[PDB]
């Protein structure tokens, strides 16, 4: 991701875009959607025991937010 | 479903590097179409795999799916290609607190008390959601547009319905006694770390700092905190109520928020 720094990414253009975004937050579900459950096997192209064996860490009683 | 979205590198334009972090670099970026500004953190899979910390990445993402708070850095989503995992993060326009400490050495009372209030608020929310953070320290803290603190990284954190774990976590200077002893601990490890953080922010070094590992362990276990002549009484009081050997004696988050020194000095701002 090594590119020449474009004008939007510095100085007043960046500040003003940040200001706009700060005071006009978008609908983040619509923008980014659901956070998909992690498949460690898929991501690392390996089967390891820790990938499948969970503790209570895996048991959520509160809702996904987005 | 309808909100299962396709995210790839081609959805983003890169602005500039923001710095090296664990397992890769962070970049300022924006979504090509909406122009929504983010930080894109690029994680190298091989580095994570080698170190065997795949389960920590899973913890981050699962925590991020269930928690949001104005003082927690938000993970909007993630994706991956063959070699890299990309975290699409909330952009923190005022950057690393630990860079703003290189500037001054220590923070003033207003700035510190503000961060302490924000963190006690954030951790109340975490603890209510059965998440122990376990890595509260300056290097984990980013600054929002108006300086509001953002906890950056949940990699050492865990969701624990029972609020009882045993993994040794975090950095040397921030270890609570019960972790050094290898005992089972609860969420009150976070209370200890707030104490340590408050000290370091005001003083510019952590309270049990020593040239050697064993000596640090010894100072932690003895709770050998000695406050420099520079520190105001209110802060010495707050820190003394948090840095207790016994977890059950540590000042609860609700009472940190009510602490006269926090109330006096905090100048917290919230985004919309
Ligand atoms: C393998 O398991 C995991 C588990 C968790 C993660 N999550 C993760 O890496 N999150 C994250 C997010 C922001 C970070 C860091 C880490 C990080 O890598 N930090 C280091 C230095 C200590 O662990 C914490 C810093 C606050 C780091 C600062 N970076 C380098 C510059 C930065 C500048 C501005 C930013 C920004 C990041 O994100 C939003 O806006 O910003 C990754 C892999």
């Amino acid at each position: 991701p090594r590119k020449p720094i474009p004008t939007w990414a510095r100085g007043t253009p960046l500040s003003q875009a940040i200001i706009h975004q700060y005071y006009h937050p978008p609908n983040l579900l619509e923008l980014f959607g659901t956070i998909l459950p992690l498949d460690l096997e898929d991501i690392f192209k390996k089967s390891k025991p820790r990938y499948h064996k969970r503790t209570s860490s895996a048991v959520w009683n509160s809702p996904p937010l987005q | 479903g309808a909100n299962s979205r396709r995210l790839t590198v081609d959805d983003f334009e890169i602005g500039r590097p923001l710095g090296k972090g664990k397992f890769g670099n962070v970049y300022l970026a924006r979504l090509k179409e909406s122009h929504f500004i983010v930080a894109l953190k690029v994680l190298f899979k091989s580095q994570i795999e080698k170190e065997g910390l795949e389960h920590q990445l899973r913890r981050e993402i699962e925590i991020q799916a269930h928690l949001q708070h104005p003082n927690i850095l938000r993970l909007y989503n993630y994706f991956h290609d063959a070699r890299r995992v990309y975290l699409i993060l909330e952009y923190a326009p005022r950057g690393e607190l630990y860079k703003e400490l290189q500037k001054s050495d220590k923070l003033d009372e207003q700035r510190t008390a503000t961060i302490i209030e924000e963190l006690a608020d954030a951790l109340t929310y975490c603890h209510d959601k059965k998440v122990i953070h376990r890595d509260i320290k300056p290097e984990n803290l980013l600054l929002g547009f108006r300086g509001e603190v953002k906890i950056a990284d949940f990699g050492w954190s865990v969701h624990t319905p029972s609020l009882r774990r045993k993994t040794m976590c975090g950095t040397l200077d921030y270890l609570p006694p019960e972790m050094i002893e290898g005992r089972t601990y609860d969420e009150k490890v976070d209370l200890w770390c707030i104490g340590v953080l408050c000290y370091e922010l005001l003083v510019g070094y952590p309270p049990f700092e020593s040239a050697s590992h064993s000596e640090t362990y010894r100072r932690i276990l003895k709770v050998d905190v000695r406050f420099p002549l520079s520190m105001p009484l209110g802060a010495r009081d707050l820190i003394s109520r948090l840095l207790r050997y016994q977890p059950l004696e540590r000042l609860p988050l609700a009472q940190i928020l009510k602490h006269p020194w926090v109330q006096a000095h905090s100048r917290r701002v919230l985004p919309p």
